[PDB]
């Protein structure tokens, strides 16, 4: 299949047509996404088969042909990119301030960019082009908008 | 049957259109990885 880094459509013919499920992320031969994109199934590209490696339900991530790779972190001070891949549109850059979601367990950006549910496993970069995290598991505030966590997985 | 298509390459746009706030939430992640508000 196509192996080449960058940014990848996860879609299926399950229902009608052909819909756009997701977004993730090629990077050193390994495919990243959000689990609630693909619930950890495999997945095609062209005639090969991506198998799952690694995940996680609580983090919401999951890697596929081998473990996950990206662990860049954000700065906490600048700007961040959306690299934003709508269903049925081109990916687009959308350039914004993170706010931070506040737990008990620590604090991590969050980017206030409201898009369908099938823009989830976007990702969210660095001005060095790296990929700081994915975009699409995070809540509804006070006016109905969105707010995504930026979800980073751990490099081991 | 997933399967997936490129879409682009992953890299910073100079000027690209600049939008959002930038909220402060308290937040609550569950063992189903679900976030809620906490008030
Ligand atoms: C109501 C929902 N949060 C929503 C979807 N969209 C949308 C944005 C970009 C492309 C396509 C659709 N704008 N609001
Ligand atoms: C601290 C680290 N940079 C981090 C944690 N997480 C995370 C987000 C949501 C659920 C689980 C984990 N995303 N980045």
């Amino acid at each position: 299949g196509e192996t080449t880094d960058g940014v990848y459509r996860v879609m299926t013919r399950r229902l009608l047509g052909s819909t756009q499920v997701g977004v993730g992320v090629m990077q050193e031969g390994v495919f990243h996404t959000m689990w609630h994109v693909t619930k950890g199934a495999a997945l095609r590209s062209g005639e090969g088969r991506l198998d799952p490696y690694w995940g996680d339900v609580k983090q919401d991530l999951v890697s596929y042909c081998g473990p996950w790779k990206l662990d860049a972190a954000w700065d906490g001070l600048s700007e961040v990119q959306l690299l934003a891949v709508p269903p049925g549109e081109r990916a687009k850059n959308i350039q914004t301030l993170p706010g931070i979601f506040k737990t008990k367990d620590g604090d991590i950006g969050a980017v206030a960019l409201d898009y369908p549910a099938g823009t989830s496993g976007s990702p969210i970069l660095d001005k060095c082009g790296r990929v700081i995290g994915l975009y699409g598991n995070g809540v509804v505030i006070k006016n109905g908008s969105y707010v995504s966590a930026i979800t980073q997985g751990k490099r081991e | 049957d997933m399967y997936i298509e490129r879409a682009g390459d992953i890299t910073w746009e100079k000027d690209a259109e600049v939008t959002g706030n930038s909220p402060r939430l308290d937040v609550a992640l569950d063992e189903s990885g679900d976030f809620s508000l906490v008030e």
